[PDB]
């Protein structure tokens, strides 16, 4: 697949970013790995969650939740903070 | 209001549990509704927006790839960062 | 084995609300309701009597702290 | 405030213990802790939070008797 994120889940990654400044000291290296863990675990095996479902990602003090769709460019839309 | 619910076994956990932290099962059982459909709320809310989220992108067609932002994100408390692109 | 509950009234109006979208039962509704409860409270009030069990071998004998400098261990 | 430790919570530091530079790291994330609770005590006891790196633990206290720090 494509791996492609949505308009909204760009600007949840923002407002995520502007965050962690006022979150965790170094998190802001932690968050980012555990994405593009979960983005290139999307390019390959494709699955989880809850026809689209939902996918968490994981780290440090707690955790995120993406949701996406899909039959050829896994869509990435929204990540909001559960 | 005044309607019932039945349960299996769990009940006997709620009347333990209504017991140690000395609470009455009829209010717990109360809490536990509200506590759901607060939360539950909340996950049919993220839903729509994430349903709406689509509707928007299948419309504007615009999008940005993984690759952009494990591209930008790599970048994240490096100081010299990164921002995020919009291709079409 | 059923038990009756004097609903909020309000709430209830919320429970059945969504009981439409899921299309589902307003009774496995709660009924899940008081599952993901107890699932909770029954953990959180495990880990509450460990911490309590502490205060017990504490409150009978002795112990050390201050800082990085124990005492009566 | 004396800032005292007990036995169970001194058990769950040697569990930590055990488990590549850690053994400088999540001690200085104590003492931190440690010292911000010879100060600010937060505020039916409330055992703190504890933040460093992959995970964090939990800190529950009560002098301020600290009793249990567990994984979380």
């Amino acid at each position: 697949p494509q791996i492609v994120f949505t308009a909204t889940a760009l600007r949840d990654l923002e407002r995520l970013r502007e965050f962690l400044r006022s979150k965790n000291p170094p998190a802001a290296q932690r968050a980012a790995s555990a994405i593009i863990n979960t983005i290139r675990k999307l390019e390959s095996y494709p699955d989880i969650g809850r026809s689209f479902r939902e996918l968490l990602i994981d780290f440090g003090d707690t955790g995120y939740l993406a949701m996406y769709q899909y039959e050829r460019l896994t869509v990435l839309c929204i990540r909001h903070q559960k | 209001p005044v309607s019932v619910k039945l349960d299996a076994d769990i009940k006997a956990r709620v009347e333990h549990l209504a017991e140690t932290r000395k609470r009455s099962s009829h209010w717990m059982m109360r809490e536990a509704i509200r506590e759901y459909v607060e939360r539950e709320e909340k996950r049919e809310a993220l839903q729509q927006e994430a349903l709406r989220a689509w509707e928007e992108h299948q419309t504007s067609g615009l999008h940005v790839t993984g690759d952009e932002v494990v591209s930008w994100l790599e970048s994240w408390g490096s100081e010299n960062e990164q921002a995020a692109l919009h291709a079409t």
